[PDB]
RNA sequence: ACCCUCAGAAGGGAGGCGAAAUAGAGCAUGAAAUCAGUUGGCGAUCGAGCGACAGGGCAUACAAGGUCCCUUGACGAAUGACCGAGACGCGAGUCUCCAGUAAGACUCACGGGAAGCCGAUGUUCUGUCGUACGUUUUGAAAAACGAGCCAGGGAGUGUGUC
RNA sequence: CGCUCUAAUUGGAUGGAAGCAGGGGCGAGAGCUCCUGUGGACCGAUUAGUGACGAAAAUCCUGGCCAUAGUAGCAGCGAUA
């Protein structure tokens, strides 16, 4: 659950912005975001045997 | 009262004239810079070389003036490529035991720069008596 | 801060500086500018003619706006920056002392050297409408001086 | 002011436009030109026709502007100035070491280029300069 | 610490400590954007994808590159003469012989020379070509879309099955 | 070609490692390497592996910064001080 712990919205078209999910005006969630989740990460899952 | 430099720093490589006349060809023909395109227009954008991939690319599509286009066409020819410019094939020489098997006649030596004062006096003494040039010498005042 | 940028020999230079003032960083430039090369004295009674009136201190770079001045010569545009001009005073003061208390002759002494350098902006905010607000700073100068037997 | 001009050329009863071409070409190969008797250099043509295109030059233009000579003073010189590549280093250079004249401000006479020149016994149709200047309103000064 | 300066527990100067203060308090290192000062080049008559490739100016401590220029000669691919002689054509000019000769890029040798001199680097001038980049599109310099600049961040991953 | 960490083999460093700055050389190129200065403690190569591995772009994210500009505002309200 890294970097999903937000309730982040984006505000879409309007304000000259990017769509990008925002919190106290602070981007996020999304893996471009600083703080954000990890797009691709290691996976516990993983079989690594 | 003057710097002077250890080791055959003059001495030169005997090579064949075939040898001889390529190594001079690759100096005489050389080749264009191959910079990234536009890298000179936006400081974000480095001097290394990648691919032009736009579509519309000027250079990709080969306008005269866009630069070239890395091929293998413009490689050197295989008899020298790789050469110092003084015609020895450089070795790369970490310690002593790096010069043994070193043929001062075709190869110059050069020492990691990461190697010592102390160790590169050893290296250099040893690499002058074996009759090899050393190319990056330390330079003592006598 | 800064650091003296320029080498100088303790036994024929006096130095002086200036540390986090808040004023002008143009009007710096400006003054820094038109006083190197001049007499220690020669700066001070220059800067007390800036403060008082009498002479306009050239604005070459920082001039948009700026009205003409007819004494300025050379150029057109600048002003009087009076501020600026008593920070300079003080260093001056601190110079020329420095230099006394060296042996030297303080006055006579040439400007060898003066630069003014952004050191900095202390932040501030400042309330506009529609419930923002936007940035209102000081800038935070430093400048070096140095002064050379002539 | 005095113009060492190492060539003076006659424009009197001379193609303008060829007379132009010559002295062009001179001038980028270094020759300083000075072309005299402007004023009675010859266009030829319909009369009527050509001044239309002479006075329409003198109607152009704007803001920006498009200054067009009336004496044949120059133009004549402007004649030349479009058959040089003016806005260059070299061309403005050639452009600048040439300069024309009303009537002949030397003691030598202009020499007659060839190929330049109408013959008068044979041509009806064309004008001289000067009658062009005349009706473009240019003040008679030759 | 002491001293000097100053309205001054500020700051500044000098000074002491330490291998180091350019380790003196968000105090290891200290990039880019960017600012001040300064150096080289250009510069108040001249034109705009900013450059690539050539070639000139000016500039350059050492090191890590050492070549470069002119006489002559040797070799000499494709190409390839002048002149002279003879013969055609109204003429521009052509043919035949001289002759595939002289010439001919690169490379080498002799002799002479260069050390800002050759390379290279900075900038600038000349020549040729040249209306970014990425995307959307049949068609982009586009009066179609994106970005003020820089740094760092930023997209084929796991399980099961075939 | 380059990046991380693991392993085997094998090397460099306080007689100065990595990094950074300017500069020299090699490679068609990804990129490799040397010199000088700074720095003051770590750094490689080969082979087999490992992957949270390569950015100019997304009105991309965060931080920092320039021009804008010494510019607009510091006048307007029946309370002109
Ligand atoms: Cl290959
Ligand atoms: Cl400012
Ligand atoms: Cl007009
Ligand atoms: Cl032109
Ligand atoms: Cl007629
Ligand atoms: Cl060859
Ligand atoms: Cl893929
Ligand atoms: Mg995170
Ligand atoms: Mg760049
Ligand atoms: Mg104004
Ligand atoms: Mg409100
Ligand atoms: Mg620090
Ligand atoms: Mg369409
Ligand atoms: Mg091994
Ligand atoms: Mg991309
Ligand atoms: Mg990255
Ligand atoms: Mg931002
Ligand atoms: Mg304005
Ligand atoms: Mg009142
Ligand atoms: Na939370
Ligand atoms: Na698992
Ligand atoms: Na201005
Ligand atoms: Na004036
Ligand atoms: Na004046
Ligand atoms: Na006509
Ligand atoms: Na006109
Ligand atoms: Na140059
Ligand atoms: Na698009
Ligand atoms: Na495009
Ligand atoms: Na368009
Ligand atoms: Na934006
Ligand atoms: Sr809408
Ligand atoms: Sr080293
Ligand atoms: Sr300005
Ligand atoms: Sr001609
Ligand atoms: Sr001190
Ligand atoms: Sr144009
Ligand atoms: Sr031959
Ligand atoms: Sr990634
Ligand atoms: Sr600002
Ligand atoms: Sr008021």
């Amino acid at each position: 659950y890294a970097g999903l712990r937000t309730p982040a919205e984006s505000f879409g078209s309007g304000r000259g912005q990017a769509h990008v999910p925002k919190q106290d005006g602070r981007a996020r969630r999304v893996p471009q975001a600083v703080k954000g989740r990890s797009a691709h990460p290691p996976k516990t899952e993983k079989d690594r045997s | 009262t003057e710097l002077q430099a250890r080791g055959l720093t003059e001495k030169t490589p005997d090579l064949s004239d075939e040898d001889a006349r390529l190594l001079t060809q690759r100096h005489r023909v050389g080749k264009p810079q191959f910079n990234r395109q536009d890298h000179h227009k936006k400081k974000r954008v480095s001097t290394s070389w990648r691919k032009p991939r736009g579509q519309l690319s000027k250079q990709r599509r080969g306008i005269k003036g866009k630069g070239d286009t890395v091929e293998a066409g413009f490689r050197s020819p295989t008899a020298v490529r790789g050469k110092h410019p003084s015609g020895f094939e450089e070795v790369r020489v970490h310690n002593v035991d790096d010069l043994e098997g070193v043929d001062g006649d075709t190869e110059a030596v050069r020492i990691a720069s990461k190697v010592g004062a102390r160790k590169r006096e050893r290296i250099e003494e040893e690499a002058e008596d074996a009759g090899i040039r050393v190319l990056n010498p330390t330079y003592v005042e006598v | 801060g800064i650091s003296y940028s320029v080498e100088a020999d303790p036994d024929t230079t006096a130095k002086a500086m200036l540390r986090e003032r808040q004023m002008s960083f143009k009007h710096s430039k400006a003054i820094a500018r038109e006083i190197k090369g001049k007499t220690a004295g020669e700066a001070v009674d220059y800067l007390e003619a800036v403060i008082e009136g009498d002479q306009p201190v050239p604005f070459k770079q920082h001039n948009s706006g700026v009205g003409h001045k007819s004494k300025v010569d050379g150029w057109d545009a600048g002003r009087y920056p009076e501020k600026a001009s008593k920070a300079f005073l003080d260093l001056l003061e601190n110079a020329v002392g420095n230099a006394d208390h060296q042996g030297f002759d303080g006055e006579a002494m040439t400007i060898k050297h003066v630069a003014a350098h952004k050191v900095g902006e202390q932040q501030g905010r400042k309330p506009r409408a529609m419930g923002r607000a936007s940035a209102w700073n000081s800038p935070q100068v430093d400048v070096e001086l140095i002064l050379e037997e002539p | 002011a005095e113009f060492d001009a190492d060539v003076i050329v006659d424009a009197r009863d001379c193609i303008m436009g060829r007379v132009a071409s010559q002295v062009a070409e001179q001038a980028l190969d270094g020759e300083t030109v000075a072309v005299v008797n402007a004023e009675r250099a010859v266009i030829t043509g319909r009369e009527e026709q050509i001044v239309e295109k002479y006075e329409k030059r003198v109607d152009i233009g704007n803001d920006n502007g498009y200054f067009y000579p009336k004496r044949p003073d120059g133009i004549f010189k402007r004649t030349i100035r479009g058959m040089l590549p003016h806005k260059k280093q070299r061309g403005r250079e050639a452009f600048e070491s040439v300069r024309v004249y009303l009537g002949n401000p030397y003691d030598e006479d202009g020499e007659v280029l060839d190929g330049t020149s109408l013959d008068r016994l044979s041509n009806i149709k064309f004008v001289t300069l000067g009658e062009i200047s005349e009706t473009l309103g240019a003040n008679k000064t030759w």
